[PDB]
């Protein structure tokens, strides 16, 4: 199944 | 942040606030409610707002751009609420117009810089390519990113998002007509995807999940026909001897089998049947609590090895007496000891239990019944270590788990899917109390903080949408109510649970609904004047 | 089925 991207994750 | 100011008709306006407000804001915009992602990401918006976005791009000197990323970013935000929003939908002259964006990016002389502040932008424009759908047409770019991929880059967090984000092209193509047509004509794609995955230097790195990903995204190539398959073929054997299913590169190893073994033939590859072998390697130490509970362990101390099985006893005690089970089994069932797979973290889970279980691994473990009627059935939790688990065994999620293997065997007929009425209530409900008892804060506090269900409400409860609210702390409340206050009717739903009359028990739950609401409510008063 | 930079080690059962 197809689910395009939501965030991207940030660096701490 | 103002996400009003992204509702505006007129394109100006909306360009100002991306610019304005910058990416963090335009986050928002994922999961606004639709009147906001209506307004936000109309036709006419997304083909404005890309032609800016072209021109700035052609401009871009480098060194990152606060503005192109939050472009880049609304973009493909409108896109994610395009597929998920029926009310958001795009007319045929707005992906061309976002197509030209993405290229003036790609053409720009900084594409390939190695910086996090050009990683920031970077990483939209690389998610933009599937967003949009169009991963048919940046496959030389990933090529390049490929084979350019080194250490320097792998310094950078963002430019690791950004060139892990070529996985995720790969990935969506394959609902690409034009990708499924191409991609397997691009050796020198091929060639790049397994030397990216062949790197000895990103094993243990701050890069090996890409390598990962690499691996595994060239298993899936097997699924195409073309001239790079002998490519493809060549790379993928040698992933499979430079590395191993256990130890060095495994990560890599496992991700290419995965994918080879659901899409091409294992034989080719020498890699049938490794599941079995694998779970030896991994789940190398076994103790056995009990004749009804058995450890297999990745690397769990003795301690905890003696943690685990007192506080599961402790709790299938609990069990037994509270559901007066007589420790007599449902008929049809012969999961006689349960055993408990535990592996050494989250990342070893993800890694090891998809293939050893055939499960998927984006949670925080399973309990597969499987068929309990059936010769040779094994009942098998699934889980992980981690450091904020539970002392003294520290595995995640484990009481409130082992307590679905107990309300499988001796309360519900059949295995998970046997039901025909709503029962997640019960089964989760079930598991917070014999768990938790009487120590359960937050089902405290969701009495008293506004919102709260009815038992005709709580009995209705299923998956759908995942209300942990209400699944797990109200399936508390609702099962502690009738244990305290009704516990001769509990014992009357089980007659019918324990058989399979789903219907009568049912209509059992119905009376109780009906019934009780107004008493429900005065228990859930004294639970909140005790905790004053 | 990529993986993301960052996963998360605290979620419910499945
Ligand atoms: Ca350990
Ligand atoms: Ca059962
Ligand atoms: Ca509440
Ligand atoms: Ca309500
Ligand atoms: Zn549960």
């Amino acid at each position: 199944d197809y689910a395009p991207t939501k965030l991207l994750p940030q660096q701490p | 942040c103002d996400v009003e100011a992204f509702t505006s008709n007129s394109s100006n306006d909306v360009l100002n606030a991306i610019k304005t407000q910058g990416a963090s804001c335009v986050n928002a915009l994922f999961s606004a409610e639709s009147r906001i992602q209506e307004a936000a990401f109309e036709s006419g918006h997304m083909y404005n707002i890309a032609k800016h976005t072209t021109d700035l791009a052609k401009a871009y000197a480098g060194g990152g751009s606060d503005e192109l990323e939050a472009l880049f970013l609304y973009l493909r935000a409108g896109y994610y609420a395009e597929f998920y929003n029926s009310k958001v939908s795009f007319l045929s002259w707005v992906t061309p117009a976002v197509k030209e964006a993405v290229d003036a990016f790609v053409n720009n002389a900084n594409f390939y810089e190695n910086s996090d502040p050009h990683g920031k932008v970077l990483s939209e424009v690389i998610i933009t390519m599937d967003s949009a759908g169009l991963q048919h047409a940046y496959l030389p770019q990933v090529t390049q990113w490929l084979t350019r991929w080194d250490s320097q880059y792998a310094q950078n967090w963002y430019m690791r998002n950004a060139v892990n984000g070529v996985f995720t092209i790969l990935f969506g193509g394959q609902w690409n007509e034009q990708f499924v047509q191409t991609i397997g004509n691009q050796t020198e794609l091929a060639k790049a995807l397994g030397d990216f995955a062949l790197r000895s230097s990103a094993i243990g790195a701050s890069d090996e999940f890409m390598a990962a990903n690499a691996g595994r995204e060239l298993g899936r190539l097997t699924k195409y026909s073309g001239s790079a398959s002998s490519t493809v073929k060549s790379k993928l054997t040698e992933i499979f001897a430079q590395y191993e299913m256990y130890g060095r590169g495994d990560a890599i190893w496992l991700g290419a089998a995965d994918t080879v073994s659901y899409y091409a033939d294992c034989s080719d590859y020498g890699i049938c049947n490794f599941e079995s072998q694998l779970k030896g390697l991994v789940l190398s130490q076994s103790y056995t609590c009990s004749p009804t509970i058995r450890i297999l362990s990745q690397n769990m101390t003795q301690d905890q090895h003696v943690a685990a099985c007192s506080k599961m006893g402790y709790e299938e005690g609990y069990f037994h007496t509270s559901l007066e089970t007589g420790r007599q089994p449902v008929a049809d069932d012969y999961n006689t000891q349960l055993q408990v797979n535990i592996f050494d973290s989250s990342d070893d889970y993800g890694k090891y239990a998809g293939p050893i279980f055939n499960i998927s691994t984006n949670n925080g473990g399973m309990y597969l019944e499987g068929d309990p009627a059936t010769p040779g059935n094994i009942p098998n939790f699934v889980a992980y270590e981690a450091p904020y688990a539970n002392p003294d065994h520290f595995v995640w999620n484990l009481e409130h788990e082992y307590v679905h293997y107990l309300d499988g065997r001796f309360d519900l007929y059949g295995g998970f899917g046997h039901p025909t009425e709503r029962i997640v209530w019960w089964s989760e409900g079930i598991a917070e109390y014999v768990s938790k008892e009487n120590d359960n804060q937050a089902a405290i506090d969701t009495i008293k903080d506004g919102s709260t269900f009815t038992l005709s409400e709580i009995f209705e409860t299923s998956y759908d949408g995942f209300d942990v609210d209400r699944i797990y702390r109200w399936g508390y409340l609702a099962v502690r109510f009738m244990f305290e206050r009704h516990k001769d009717d509990v014992n009357q739903m089980l007659i019918e649970t324990r058989q399979g009359n789903w219907a009568n028990y049912k209509a059992t739950i119905n009376q109780w609904a009906i019934l009780y609401q107004s008493e429900f409510e005065q228990w859930q008063q004294a639970l909140v004047l005790e905790h004053h | 089925e990529p993986s993301q930079q960052v996963t998360e080690i605290y979620q419910h059962h499945a």
